[PDB]
């Protein structure tokens, strides 16, 4: 009947927290759901088997007054094997991922890059 | 006439409980939503002064499955502005792509959630405002494309100029205030009361909005000193969404537009400013109601 | 950031009318405009609930809004206030970011025993409008002065003082 875990955490600056999954199996289906419980955080949840650092070029995407959906889509799709953007529940802060091969994987729990204001667009 | 609003529909197949007011969902599904779509398109010429250089317009309400197109164009040789679309929260859904010739910055989007509630942005953030008059044609569409401010007709009349403080540069006046305004979201359904009219008495538009938890055109006398003595205060709401406010009042107002330099041969301005307390994008004054003589001629009285 | 720092408020003031001076009782009255803007992440508004950038609390005292929200805010008092103040267009705005602002046109009566009328009419005077916080330095402090409008507004004909 499925197996479930709970976690609570804090995204401090925008930069995310890593959770390690050892002994993942070929075929097994990972379900992840990330809900805001305080602050203005719009969640981003993702999966990767290799630890290469998202903060630096996500930092570089912020620097661009550039469109952006395409720029962020391209970066995300390249850095994560599967990913999803909080958008409350409208963007269904949640994914389903079937594990391609045996090994240790890591899920990323953090912030997306969004605009919050109507008075100016500064994401 | 035809009537409007929201409803709860209970459908039952071999279920006598449904005609008794009793809808608890049960059993196998038999029914749902039955069927290009319908389109809606709007003009507006937006204008971008030194005063106003970012502008946003809240869209009204797209069904999952709906496509949104928008195009800006220069009126004179004014610069191509930055265009984008966004949700009510400000998360971006699109950007403006400047076109093949380079005369129109166009943008495109079709809709995800069972409510998409979109917001269009255009900015003249790009350069220093040289004479502050570059103006644009904005085209918009889905497939009343923009949700509009409901329109209030305000009226005022004065019965007595009852005090003038020459030292402190203020005065006092007695008068009558009326606002009438048609908002469907106000709508009273008649069988509850058994009447055409619902009355709220002895309270401030503000207070009634709070009680009802909806938006209303609240206001303040701009230069009011302290408190105002308001009598025959009332707000009327009919079923239709037609609404009215009536208030005789006695208010004390600061007017530093006084100059007493050529006293007694001076002349003066008594200005009674009534501002709203909500932006232009929700309510605006649209008409002036001459509901009575504006200034009430008792001439013997005489001081001013 | 290993020690907990006071969040930093930028306050601003401007006067529109010097409307009363009581020379006997050594006080005066003034009409003006008060603004405090201050960034506190702890009332972060998440946008999809309201469907807006802005959350507004209107017609109440920072104190009262803190009480309603049950969190800490930079409340203040005009220091030498006599009796009550007539406050209009009162409001406090909070965006998602934790950026917050207070706006209040007011009409207040202030005790100034810094009056000396010894060389009347050749006397000169100080109208001081002191705005203290009501919370210590270790929670909130004033960090900037906002020149949001002309501080004193030049109508020169008016003339008494
Ligand atoms: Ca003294
Ligand atoms: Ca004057
Ligand atoms: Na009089
Ligand atoms: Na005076």
């Amino acid at each position: 009947e499925g197996r479930v875990q709970h976690f609570t955490g804090y995204i401090e600056d925008g930069r995310g927290i890593f959770y390690s999954l050892p002994d993942m199996k070929q075929g097994d289906i990972i379900y992840a759901s990330m809900q805001n419980t305080g602050g203005n955080l719009d969640p981003l949840v993702g999966i990767m088997a290799e630890e290469i650092d998202p903060a630096v070029s996500l930092g570089q995407v912020l620097e661009k007054a550039l469109d952006l959906i395409s720029e962020l889509t391209a970066v995300a799709d390249r850095i994560f094997l599967g990913w999803d953007d909080d958008g409350g529940k409208g963007y269904s802060a949640s994914l389903e991922f079937t594990i391609p091969r045996d090994g240790t994987y890591h899920i990323f729990a953090g912030s997306t890059i969004t605009n919050q204001r109507l008075d100016k667009f500064q994401p | 006439t035809y009537t409007t609003g929201s409803f709860q529909l209970i459908l039952g197949l071999n279920a006598p409980q449904v005609i008794s007011g009793e809808g608890e969902p049960e059993g196998e599904v038999f029914a749902s939503l039955a069927s290009k779509p319908e389109a809606h398109v709007q003009e507006l010429e937006i204008r971008l002064d030194k005063d106003t250089r970012y502008l946003t317009q809240h869209t009204r309400n797209l069904q999952p499955g709906d496509t949104f197109h928008a195009l800006v164009e220069p009126i004179g040789e004014a610069p191509l502005p930055r265009l984008r679309l966004t949700d009510s929260g400000g998360k971006p859904l699109a950007f403006g792509l400047i076109d093949q010739p380079g005369e129109s910055v166009e943008l495109n989007y079709t809709c995800d959630q069972d409510i998409c509630e979109l917001v269009v942005h255009v900015d003249g953030t790009d350069g220093q405002k040289d004479s502050g008059e570059a103006v644009y044609r904005l085209l918009v569409g889905i497939n009343s494309v923009f949700l509009e401010s409901d329109l209030v007709t305000v009226g005022l009349a004065v019965d007595q100029i009852v005090g003038v403080d020459q030292r402190s540069e203020n005065f006092s006046v007695v008068g009558t205030l009326k606002l009438s305004w048609h908002d469907p979201k106000l709508g009273f359904s008649p069988d509850q009361c058994g009447c055409t009219v619902k009355s709220f008495e002895d309270a401030s538009i503000r207070a009634v909005a709070g009680e009802i938890n909806l938006p209303l055109p609240s206001f303040s006398f701009y230069n009011q000193q302290g408190n105002r003595w308001s009598q025959n205060q009332v707000i009327f709401v009919t079923p239709d969404g037609r609404a009215s406010y009536f208030e005789r009042f006695t208010v004390t107002l600061q007017a530093p537009d006084f100059d007493f330099l050529a006293y007694p041969f001076d002349r003066q301005k008594f200005s009674i400013k009534v501002d709203l307390a909500v932006p232009t994008n929700m309510f605006i004054f649209n008409e002036i109601e001459r509901f009575q003589q504006v200034v009430g001629d008792q001439l013997g009285e005489e001081e001013w």
